[PDB]
RNA sequence: CGAGGCGCAGGCAGCCGUCGAACCGGGGAUUCCCGAAUGGGACCUCCCGCGGCUUAUGCCGCACUCCGGGGUUUAUCCCCGGAGGGGGAACGCGGGGAAUUGAAACAUCUUAGUACCCGCAGGAAAAGAAAGCAAAAGCGAUGCCGUGAGUAGGGGCGACCGAAAACGGCAGAGGGCAAACUGAACCCCGGGCCGACGAGGUUCGGGGGAUGUGGGGUUGUAGGGCCCCCGUAUGAGACC
RNA sequence: GGGGACCCUGAGUACCGUCGGUUGGAUAUCCGGCGGGAAGCUGGGAGGCAUCGGCUCCCAACCCUAAAUACGUCCCGAGA
């Protein structure tokens, strides 16, 4: 029951339920708006909070835009054997979705990646909103259910890859078959894993 | 606040310096400045200072000649330190 | 006026202050539920007389479903143009998207000519 | 030098013989580079950790002082 | 440019490199504004790489 | 520790030390300039805009870029608070990614996710309390070692390539959200009282906060709400 | 503890289709990209092709995790 739910569930369907209009509103604007910009406020609370959001003193969102599609090889220094050859064909490890909270992380460097979610997308980019918190401020450490961040070590986070989109695009999603090469590390078999 | 004189020098040199030129030779800070060399000799000797004129030397140090006004002679300075 | 998406009519200025003033009247009287939330509960459980709603509100998602969700549970609502009003009239320090008088006090005459000048408004 | 003889002076008389033996150290150095005859190198090495001593025992007491009042 | 190697060499006389405000080895080339051995000027960092250079000097030094 | 010392370094000379050295430990003072080098540039130097203070010289504090909060002609122009960058012996985690060679040629394959390159963290990392396993029987986190096994399996089905589950071991540890239901009950900062100036509790001025702080709760659901019946905050830890 | 709707229970996710990368992973690896796209525990996934039935197990899309396991900067001890 109750309000949140309802708008999670409308978003779902981003093309019914009203969604479409202010998607279409929105995205003009978006598409003017700077590949990075902070807001104060959240979109998809609703969204936000499941993936562990507060409002106080530190805590930011901010809206990356990353491009759409894979990558485009570097061209060559050398010859090549005729499978290493191609450019065209060639799409990332890491996920969209993980590039753009490692965006928002080089930009404030002293804010951290607690989480991100999607934003919707055009044919040209996609956006993401990426929660950050602040890991250095007394307000964050006082209180215990958001206090993990803060320390010392769980810095530097969204690089090795420990958000969703980070454990996602690793390949650590299960514990049986086909998780028998990506154990407990992907390079405790060197680079084995995907 | 800081040491400003790090020796007398003398020579031959030293002593055509004092006598015909009324200057006196001194081996005084790295880092110096003519401001400051011209108010710690006044202070320090209890003399009245014209000029200054720097050197930093090839042996790494700074040599200072401190020219006196004419009452206040070379001489009576010169025989107080580095004599005895 | 201003806030598109789910705002379907201009409510004039006259209006809304007659509306706010009976927010207040609201709170001390009888009884109001404050936040966006709330009011989607007080809908739902067919608690709430008269939903008010914020114009400024950004992003609109947190509010865009209340008027077709009330229009289903036969619960009249009236649209304000700031929301710090809204959680001033609500009692509050903070602004508030969404506030729902449920069951007035004093202001029952008054609640019942803004249900019907906001359906003579606009159905 | 002991440390304690340094103690027992004044902040002001710290000050006055310290200029006093930089100078002493000045003159010396003078008569080492005409040429010595003094053969001693105790002066200018006692003299360098004599200064050194009147400085920190100085630093150190102004700190303290500092310290206590803002206690009190 | 072969041989006559006397003939030609009149330049080495200008100069293109230091001892360097950072490290202190013969590389900070005037021009570029860059040291060959520490990277000063280029970077933030200190050069260093796997083959070394860098390394083996501090390797060697302990 | 304590009776000679004054580094490697046996000289000459002189010195210091019972108000106890040299030496050893712990703590403290000073710790140039350049350097992430942060006010700006440089060939390791130089210049400069404020503000404090001494009569002056002297001297003390400051202005790159985030976040958090102010100030105001709100010039986004300036102020107070907290941070970032760079390094590091290897290891670790995440990205980019060859070829010589092998297949006696060589293109798929092989080298190999190797060499090399980027980002980044710590003292261990990561993994981690099953949307598991699958001898269908039996198990209830995860590393790691032995083994499975050079097995299954892949592959010009050529050359080569190549696991896991399980077992025996080792070491052992389980917990937090979102939501339902509540809705400002809350957090941060400063000051005081009460208290061994501590823990804790109380109150007073700001800031954050309904785009939701905080309470509840989390594999599995306990009716989650509202009920009842009996022990019924009776009772007793457990933690600081 | 049992009494009614049991709490609704995570989205571009699960899954499908198209191209790679990779892996031992075979139709039966994993990860990306491009297009499409669920369910309200009256539900979903899993047991090495697809689909339908029985049977057994288990809850992804939110988060953290000591210890046991790496190293040789440093100290000590050791040497067919």
């Amino acid at each position: 029951m109750g309000m949140y739910k309802y708008i999670r569930e409308a978003w779902k369907s981003p093309k019914k339920s009203y969604v479409g209009e202010l998607l279409k509103q929105r995205m003009i604007k978006w598409r003017r708006e700077p590949v990075v910009v902070r807001i104060e406020r959240p979109t998809r609370l609703d969204r936000a909070r499941a993936l562990g959001y507060q409002a106080k003193q530190g805590y930011v969102i901010v809206r990356v835009r990353v491009r759409k599609g894979g990558r485009k090889r570097p061209r060559w220094k050398g010859g090549r054997k005729p499978s290493k050859m191609g450019q065209v064909k060639y799409s990332p490890k890491k996920s969209l979705q993980w590039i753009a909270e490692e965006k928002a992380a080089r930009k404030f460097p002293n804010l951290e990646v607690l989480n991100s979610y999607w934003v919707g997308e055009d044919g040209m980019y996609k956006w993401f909103e990426v929660i950050m918190v602040d890991p250095h401020h007394p307000v964050i450490k006082s209180d215990p259910k958001i206090a993990w961040i803060a320390l010392k070590h769980h810095k530097g986070r969204v690089f090795r890859g420990l958000t969703s989109a980070g454990k996602k695009g690793r390949g650590l999603r299960n514990k049986g078959k086909g998780a028998e090469k990506v154990r407990p590390s992907i390079r405790a078999n060197e680079g084995k894993g995907k | 606040p800081y040491k400003v004189i790090i020796r007398p020098v003398v020579t031959e040199k030293a002593i055509s310096l004092i006598e015909k030129e009324n200057k006196l030779t001194f081996i005084v800070d790295r880092r110096a400045t003519k401001q400051d060399i011209k108010r710690a000799v006044e202070e320090i000797f209890n003399v009245k200072v014209e000029k200054v004129n720097t050197l930093i030397t090839p042996r790494g140090e700074k040599k200072a000649y401190v020219k006196l006004k004419p009452e206040y002679s070379a001489s009576e300075v010169a025989a107080r330190l580095g004599l005895f | 006026m201003a806030k598109p998406s789910y705002v379907k009519f201009e409510v004039p200025k006259e209006l809304a202050e007659k509306a706010l003033q009976a927010v207040e009247i609201a709170r001390d009287t009888g009884k109001i539920r404050k936040g966006t939330n709330e009011t989607t509960k007080a809908v739902e459980r067919g608690q709430a007389k008269l939903v008010i709603i914020a114009e400024d509100v950004d992003p609109e998602e947190i509010v865009a479903h209340l008027p077709p969700l009330c229009e289903e549970k036969e619960i009249p609502y009236i649209y304000v143009p700031s929301k710090k009003e809204l959680g001033a009239a609500a009692g509050i320090e903070v602004a508030a998207a969404s506030v729902a008088i449920i069951e007035p006090g004093k202001a029952r005459d008054l609640v019942e000519e803004i249900a019907m000048k906001v359906k003579e408004l606009m159905k | 030098m002991k440390p304690s003889e340094i103690r027992e002076m004044s902040i002001e008389e710290i000050d006055a013989k310290i200029r006093e033996l930089r100078l002493q150290l000045a003159k010396e150095r003078g008569l080492l580079t005409m040429g010595t005859s003094l053969e001693n190198p105790m002066v200018i090495r006692n003299l360098r950790r004599d200064i050194a001593r009147l400085l920190t025992i100085k630093k150190e007491k102004l700190r303290e002082r500092e310290k206590g009042k803002v206690k009190k | 440019m072969g041989s006559g190697t006397a003939t030609f060499g009149k330049r080495n006389s200008t100069p293109t490199h230091i001892r360097c405000r950072r490290c202190g080895r013969v590389s900070y080339n005037v021009k570029k504004g860059y040291c060959a051995a520490c990277g000063f000027g280029r970077s933030r960092r200190l050069r260093k790489y796997r083959w070394s250079k860098k390394w083996k000097k501090k390797k060697n030094a302990h």
